């Protein structure tokens, strides 16, 4: 995976086509039936029994663990289609950051046949409901950073890596985590500013990436300065089955997040979750 | 034998099927161009009455068709179309519909080796072998066109490979004739020693010229030149043999031969010349350009065993022609190229076509294509090399395609035993220098006493082409360093392992500066 | 013998097709064919 | 930089850079002739440029500095050169004020370094294919030897001088003054990333990087200046490290490497599968032989063809000036020509010359005769080169598997994926094909187009299938199209097809499968299967298969492949007038397609037979006269899709499956 500041032309035009390929089904792979397991209709714990929720784990001892299955899951699906390569990942920490003009604009010409065609990146319709995700923009993420500075957000992720264990890191975490979600939703009804249509928008998947970037580089400090970076005092937490990934098929049609529902063994990304990162640089500062 | 041959070449055929249609006509074949140009290859006859019952093959029939497409160019992978005509006993014309429409077929090629049978001459026996008939029938043979002349006079034929030069024009006089460092001189000496026999034949002889196994242990030169004059009183006057020396219709001299001490060195079991590690050597490798790179040097240093130190014999370029040991050694130089084929044939490797010279096999052939330098109307056309390696279509054959008197199973037998191990080279660059000379190299580690390692050739006169070898001529050492007890890993060990001293001998006993050959390389070879 | 059985149920006469045959290849046992060695033996002619 | 390039003393930038070039300290101090140690040309020049970069470095560091020498890259294409040597005064806010650039140019001996840049540079290449700086570099890796790698490396390395520094002696375009424009040191990083590249597939590849095999002899000398006393440079490591048998373990000696290996967004794995793609078919080249004329200037080539004009083929460019010590390449140089030979569409065996003119930088035309004669020569593809071993190939995109055991998941996908197929409709038209309607003329009567009864019939059915599947995808089918395996004996119908209906729940409902039947466009009827009750527990089909299977030609083996191909279609037809019995509507049924991909799987069998056997395979020996022009429905434009069904629809072309196709197989066994 490499982040989408070093994508050229033709891998955008083939991720564009995958994209509307996985768009246009409506299979049980489809693209709003795996966008249902991170949000309503509400499916969790069991949807044979009478109470509804989303088994979108939120501020508990497994977020990581549970993201990165959804992305891997999401990774699965898509390399089918032809994905040469791993998602890009799009780093909002960059300084002076600004929204991925990859995505940003809302149609774009194919060379190839050369004619217009509608960019997938624009907007998603949500099947029920029968609507479509709108985004929405605000000058916070676009501020300019001042001449040898910091910028919040990446101040930010600094205080969040000074700590030594991760029975606490992911607290602060999360709740900067949360922060672009509502930046790039703004007051819009349908957008990532509210987990209610949280995974309607293509950007959850870049933005999450980045997220398993960083827990990753967290373990690379941390297996650095040695010490313990398992999640020791979640012993009784890890175990537990991560629905709906821990389900039966045809409800997980994918065997490798199924066989992997045990967190235990997620750690080692580099083995046993068959994909990698090109640098773990950040902010021109290597963990050296 | 003959249709054996004939399956060699590729074959376009047209197929028909064939049915009774109670009468008979005469069926002629039409093929025609994609742009309405038609050619009537052939003709036939259909047979049948109203009597008859009704028939028809349940098989194919074929028809050559060859000669048409290969005339007007139209290549079997084209495009065309066939029609058929017929035409009733009574006059009438009829309805082609009452025939199928025919097919085209292709025969390939038929890689596999054939024994041909040729009648007991242009069968190059090997020298000792021969009786004293087949003596004395050469050499009166040869005296008899020695002694003329004319146009078709040795001097005259001799003077393609050597002086008076009629090249690159006949009218003007630049340079010789003589075709070397590019890939294309086995053909043109092939070719050339082919170019003689036709004479000899037309003027006497009985047999072709044999070749000598220099590489089978020398005690010295055979007798056969060795022999100075003899006694047969048939004409009543003794005759001096033609096969010591030669007379130049230019100069008024004569060549002198001279032995090298070298020459008379055997190998470790003794069965075998000191060239025997080198032929096998240019014999292991598979590409044709790198073959013939490693295998000019190999001929070429004959030239210098036995030309000695004379500006009038075989060590010099300008008048080796003028020695009959020039045509028996290119005899040897045909049988190595010949047996080569043999070796291809295992891994089967494209050997006919030129991957590497593409541009230059469909060169103008120097100087047999104008008719002015060469009247044998045989091979007045074939001024394209690439027609002559199937040397079967030129009309000899070898006796055997044995080497050191031993067959190709113990050839590559022996590759594989010498490609088990590692190996060492020496890697040489290797040019025009207009002159010849010996690269005598010893190999020398830290202590600066040390062996003669080994010496390799080179020639060239004073006017011919410049020329470069394309790749790097590749000599082994591997043995020498082993009496010098130096194992291979020693060089790659950090440990300083050895250089070597190379310095370049010219023909009259000078020496050239080293400065006008390019630094020696060391090789590794690892194990397969 | 042969008869036709079609699709609609019916059948057809075999004289629409070519009459057929029987044929038998041995096997691919052969291991040497070619003759050891010929005759090298001349033969006399007439002038005529 | 700016505090190394304001030093002066031998810990001077202005010193660190003379070291290429003069004053000359080469070869040796001590003698009454002196040349430069820019050892160009030889076998050490990788050597050599690495241990110049480690010197750069590490003397940089001094100045208060964290990272290495971040490397310009100039394969990727660009349209203008780096912004951080473009300006030259650039505003500083920590002081804020402007001041000059330490990168526009540089002062040296009372002069600084100049500028010129070249429109060239500046091309932008077409959609899909490389630039030609990037295939040049590329041509490099194949070769399993840094013995001929050498050599494109350095020449695509002297390339960009010419490229960018244009024609005036005050710039690095020329030697002399070349190792003193500041990016120099960038390029030179670059270029020893592009080596590093080359060890690293060496590795992949398993072959010995560290110890090469070719030059011992001169790569047991130690380099110069890079070994004399501390007196004249200032650093130790280099002149320790100076013996050059051990600067290939950069890693495990200088303690420094790169991060992104990718070239251009290639993976290792991913480039060397591309680099096997482009070498599967066969190519030209033209050779050259290099020695210094003592002036760099560039070399044009034109292939001349006798009948007819000359063209031009591009150009490349070589160093040289009168301070070097002369080098001669061992072996031949290589240029491509193929785009050239591809757009005069001349063959590849035709009468031609190719002729190469120098030219300065200037623009005066030195003798066109200094470099020998020119070679051309032809390099066959890796499927015309036979090991009989296997074939050892993996393909990527489709990879069509036995459905017998496909998971439920995919199987819904794709009935879904065809459900929708169906909806829209455009399936019965990309069907209309095989059969009714008259998509097809002849004899002056509507007519079908379906090839039957000749050696174009398995081409035309891959094709048509390959194509439907296409479209299929075009539906993003979660994989591609499956095959009904019938060598094994078949204990009843397939269970995706005979499935009453299937139970979807995205809907969380029933509906009926597709597989069944669907409603033939706009002719008031639908189809009907009808099974055969000899279908079951029979080896018949085995052994027909195997006795087809056992020829050798291809004729002989089209007509029993169309035999046993009509077998099962008549079998499973049954009475039903409107099934798989008669051909001129038997194609509208998915079992055709479930069918005629085994069909295609036993062709790529006895293809594999064929390889294994030795005897010519791709070429066939039927219908010469037919075989170059391609399948008529497939011919047109309008009708066809786009890409393979109107370029590569020769059936010439149609053998080369897994490569001009890129699709393979789960495998290639055959029951069992
Ligand atoms: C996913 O499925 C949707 C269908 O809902 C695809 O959108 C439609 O794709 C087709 C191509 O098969 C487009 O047809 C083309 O339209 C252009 C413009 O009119 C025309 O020039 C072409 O000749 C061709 O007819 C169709 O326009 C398009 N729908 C719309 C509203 O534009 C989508 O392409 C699929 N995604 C994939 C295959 O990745
Ligand atoms: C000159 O020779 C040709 C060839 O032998 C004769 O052609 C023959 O012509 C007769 C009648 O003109 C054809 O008879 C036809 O037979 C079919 C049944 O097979 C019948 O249905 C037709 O009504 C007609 O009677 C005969 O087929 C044809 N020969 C061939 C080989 O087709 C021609 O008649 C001869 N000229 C004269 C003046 O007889
Ligand atoms: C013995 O052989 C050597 C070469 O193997 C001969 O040396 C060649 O000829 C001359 C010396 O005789 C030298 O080159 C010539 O130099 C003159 C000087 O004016 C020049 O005009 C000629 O054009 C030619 O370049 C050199 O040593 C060598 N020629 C080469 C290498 O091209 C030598 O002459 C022979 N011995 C005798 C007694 O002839
Ligand atoms: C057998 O099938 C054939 C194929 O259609 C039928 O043959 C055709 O029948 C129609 C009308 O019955 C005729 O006009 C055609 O001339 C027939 N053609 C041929 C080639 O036979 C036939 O009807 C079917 N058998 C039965 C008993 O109906």
């Amino acid at each position: 995976r490499k982040d989408v500041d070093t994508l050229t032309d033709e891998e955008v035009y083939e991720l564009r086509q995958a994209l509307s390929r996985f768009q246009n089904d409506t299979s049980v792979n489809g693209y709003q039936s795996v966008a249902e397991f991170h949000g309503l209709p509400a499916r969790c714990p069991r949807p044979d029994a009478r109470v509804r929720y989303a088994c979108c784990v939120h501020g508990m001892a497994t977020f990581p663990h549970w993201h990165r299955l959804f992305v891997v899951q999401v990774e699965d699906a898509l390399k089918s289609r032809g994905l040469h390569f791993g998602i890009p990942y799009w780093d909002w920490t960059r300084p002076g950051t600004t929204v991925p003009a990859i995505a940003s604009k809302e149609t774009y010409v194919d060379p190839n046949s050369g004619s217009s065609v509608h960019n997938p990146f624009f907007n998603a319709p949500v099947a029920f409901l029968g609507e479509t995700t709108s985004r929405q923009v605000q000058p916070e993420l676009s501020t300019k950073p001042e001449y040898g500075d910091h910028t919040a957000l990446f101040d930010g992720m600094l205080l969040a890596l000074e700590q030594r264990d991760f029975c606490d890191f992911e607290v602060q975490f999360e709740v900067v985590h949360n922060l672009p979600h509502f930046l790039v939703g703004g007051f819009a009804s349908y957008s990532l500013s509210t987990l209610h249509y949280s995974a309607f928008d293509p950007i959850f998947i870049l933005h999450h990436s980045n997220v398993d970037r960083l827990w990753a580089i967290w373990q690379a400090l941390q297996i650095k300065r040695g010490l313990p970076y398992k999640a020791h005092c979640a012993h009784t937490m890890t175990h537990e089955l991560l629905k709906p990934f821990g389900f039966a098929p045809p409800l997980n049609s994918n065997e490798k997040t199924y066989s992997h529902a045990r967190p235990t063994n997620i750690y080692d990304y580099e083995h046993e979750l068959e994909y990698a990162y090109d640098n773990l640089q950040f902010g021109g500062m290597t963990i050296d | 034998s003959l249709i054996n041959k004939q399956k060699e070449k590729s074959r376009a055929f047209a197929g028909f099927l064939l049915g009774g249609i109670k009468t008979s006509a005469h069926v002629d074949i039409k093929v025609c161009t994609p742009e309405d140009v038609c050619k009537d290859a052939g003709d036939f006859d259909v047979l049948g009455g109203t009597a008859e019952m009704p028939w028809s093959f349940d098989r194919l029939y074929r028809y050559e068709i060859t000669e048409v497409l290969e005339k007007k160019g139209l290549s079997v992978d084209d495009a065309f179309t066939v029609k058929v005509e017929l035409r009733a006993l009574n006059g009438s014309i009829l309805s082609s519909s009452l025939i199928p429409t025919p097919s085209v077929l292709y025969e390939p090629k038929s890689r596999v080796t054939s024994i041909q049978e040729l009648p007991p001459n242009r069968v190059r026996h090997e020298i000792s072998h021969l009786d004293a008939r087949a003596t004395m029938s050469l050499k009166a043979a040869l005296r008899d066109l020695q002694k003329d002349g004319t146009k078709s006079g040795w001097q005259a034929l001799a003077a393609f490979h050597g002086v008076p030069a009629l090249c690159p024009s006949p009218e003007a006089p630049k340079y010789a004739c003589c075709l070397h460092g590019v890939p294309t001189f086995p053909h043109w000496h092939r070719l050339y020693t082919l170019q003689v026999e036709q004479a000899l034949l037309k003027h006497g002889s009985t047999v072709a010229l044999p070749y000598w196994d220099w590489t089978l242990p020398i005690s010295q030169l055979p007798s056969l030149f060795t022999e100075q004059t003899f006694y047969d009183a048939w004409k009543d006057e003794v005759l001096e043999n033609p096969f010591a020396r030669g007379y130049i219709k230019e100069s008024k001299g004569y060549t002198v031969r001279d032995p090298q001490p070298e020459l008379f060195k055997l190998s470790a079991d003794g069965k075998h010349s000191v060239l025997f590690d080198e032929v096998l050597l240019v014999l292991e490798q598979t590409d044709y350009c790198d073959f013939e790179v490693q295998f000019e040097v190999t001929h070429n240093a004959i030239h210098y065993l036995v030309g000695g130190h004379q500006s009038y014999s075989l060590s010099s370029l300008h008048y080796s022609s003028y020695d009959p040991i020039f045509f028996t050694h290119h005899t040897f130089v045909d049988k190595i190229w010949a047996v080569w084929q043999e070796l291809q044939k295992r891994r089967g490797l494209p050997y006919d076509r030129a991957d590497c010279a593409v541009n230059y096999m469909s060169d103008a052939m120097q100087p047999f294509n104008s008719v002015v330098l060469n009247e044998n109307a045989f091979t007045r056309t074939h001024a394209l090399p690439k027609e002559v390696f199937n040397y079967q279509d030129l009309n000899f054959r070898y006796d055997d395609m044995k080497l050191g008197g031993l067959n190709l199973d113990e050839l590559e037998e022996e590759i594989r035993q010498h490609q088990s191990k590692a190996r060492v080279f020496a890697g040489f660059l290797l040019h025009g220098i207009g002159t010849s000379a010996e690269v005598r190299f010893s190999v020398c580690q830290e202590n600066g006493k040390c062996t003669r390692a080994g010496a390799i050739f080179v020639l060239g006169g004073s006017l011919e082409m410049p020329w470069a070898f394309d790749r790097l001529y590749k000599y082994d050492i591997t043995d020498t360093l082993n009496e010098l007890h130096i194992r291979p890993e020693d060089v790659f060990n950090a440990d300083a392992p050895f250089s070597l001293r190379y310095e370049i001998i010219a023909v009259n006993g000078t020496a050239l500066p080293p400065s006008s050959l390019s630094k020696p390389t060391i090789i590794f070879k690892p194990a397969v | 013998e042969i008869k036709i059985r079609a699709y609609n149920g019916s059948y057809l006469e075999s004289s629409v097709l070519r009459r057929p045959s029987l044929i038998f290849v041995p096997g691919e046992d052969n291991s040497q064919d070619q003759t050891g060695k010929t005759e090298r033996r001349l033969i006399r002619k007439s002038v005529t | 930089l700016q505090s190394l390039e304001d030093d002066t003393s031998i810990n001077g930038f202005e010193h660190i850079a003379a070291f290429h070039g003069q004053p000359n300290w080469c070869p040796s101090p001590d003698a009454e002739k002196k040349f430069a140690c820019c050892a160009h040309g030889m076998a050490v020049f990788p050597h050599w440029h690495r241990l110049l970069t480690v010197q750069a470095e590490n003397a940089l560091r001094a100045k208060g500095f964290q990272d290495g020498l971040p490397y310009w890259d100039w394969t990727l294409p660009m349209t203008a050169l780096p912004e951080i040597v473009a300006g030259e005064t650039y505003v500083n806010p920590e002081t804020n004020l402007p001041e000059p650039n330490p990168f526009h140019h540089g002062l040296v001996e009372g002069k600084k370094t100049t500028r010129s840049v070249r429109d060239e540079l500046f091309e932008k290449p077409k959609f899909g294919r490389l630039t030609k700086i990037a295939e040049m570099v590329l041509l490099a890796f194949e070769q399993t030897d840094f013995c001929t790698f050498e050599v494109q490396y350095e020449i695509a390395h002297n390339y960009i001088h010419a490229l960018v520094g244009g024609n005036e002696s005050y710039s690095m375009a020329s030697l002399r003054y070349t190792a003193y424009d500041p990016i120099f040191f960038l390029h030179h990083s670059n270029t020893d990333r592009i080596w590093a590249i080359w060890q690293a597939l060496q590795h992949y590849r398993g072959l010995p990087y560290n110890s090469a095999n070719c030059a011992i002899a001169s790569l047991r000398k130690p380099l110069q200046p890079f070994a004399q006393t501390s007196t004249i440079n200032p650093d130790h490591i280099t002149r320790d490290h100076s013996v050059p048998f051990e600067v290939f373990d950069y890693e495990r000696s200088f303690q420094y490497h790169y991060d992104d290996l990718e070239f251009n967004g290639f993976s290792i794995p991913q480039l060397q599968r591309e680099i096997l793609h482009r070498q599967h078919d066969e190519r030209v080249f033209a050779g050259f032989m290099l020695h210094g004329i003592r002036k760099s200037a560039l070399v044009t080539l034109e292939v001349c063809e006798p009948s007819g004009p000359c063209h031009p083929e591009g150009e490349f460019y070589i160093l040289g000036d009168e301070y070097e010590i002369p080098w001669q390449y061992d072996r031949l140089f290589q240029y491509e020509i193929t785009d050239i030979l591809a757009k005069y569409k001349l063959e590849a065996n035709d009468r031609y010359s190719v002729k190469y003119s120098v030219i300065d930088l200037d623009g005066k035309k030195i003798s066109s005769e200094v470099f020998g004669k020119v070679t051309v020569v032809v390099r066959p593809g890796s499927e015309t080169k036979k090991g009989e071993i296997d074939k050892n190939i993996v393909a990527s995109s489709h990879i069509r598997r036995n459905l017998q055991d496909l998971s439920e998941g995919e199987v819904e996908s794709l009935k879904s994926a065809l459900r929708r197929m169906q909806d829209d409709g455009t399936f019965g038209k990309i069907a209309s094909f095989h059969g009714f309607p008259s998509l097809c003329t002849h004899e002056g009567r509507k007519v079908a187009c379906c090839v039957h009864g000749s050696a174009v019939f398995p081409h035309w059915h891959r094709l048509y299938v390959d194509q439907v599947e296409n479209a299929l995808l075009a539906r993003g089918s979660a994989v591609s199209v499956p095959y009904w395996d019938w060598t094994q004996p078949i204990r009843q119908l397939p269970a995706l097809i005979n499935e009453a209906s299937y139970f979807d729940s995205r809907s969380q409902t029933e509906e009926s499968n597709p597989f069944f039947q669907v409603k033939i466009l706009d002719t008031g009827k639908v189809t009907t299967r009808d099974p055969q009750p000899e279908l079951f527990n029979s080896d018949y089909l085995l052994n027909n298969v195997l006795l087809a299977l056992e020829q050798t030609s291809f004729c002989d083996f089209e007509i029993q492949f169309e035999i046993v191909h009509n077998a099962l279609h008549s079998l499973v037809g049954g009475r039903g007038l409107y099934s798989l019995s008669s051909l001129d509507y038997s194609a509208f049924d998915p079992l055709f397609f479930l069918h005629h991909a085994n069909v295609d799987r036993i062709w790529a069998i006895w293809q594999a037979l064929q390889q294994y056997r030795g005897l010519p395979d791709d070429k066939s020996d039927c219908a010469l006269n037919i075989m170059r022009q391609p399948l008529k429905p497939f011919n047109d434009k309008g009708q066809n899709e786009f890409d393979l069904t109107n370029r590569y629809s020769r059936p010439i072309d149609v053998f080369d499956y897994s490569n001009h196709f890129d699709y393979h197989y789960d495998t290639l066994n055959f029951n069992s």
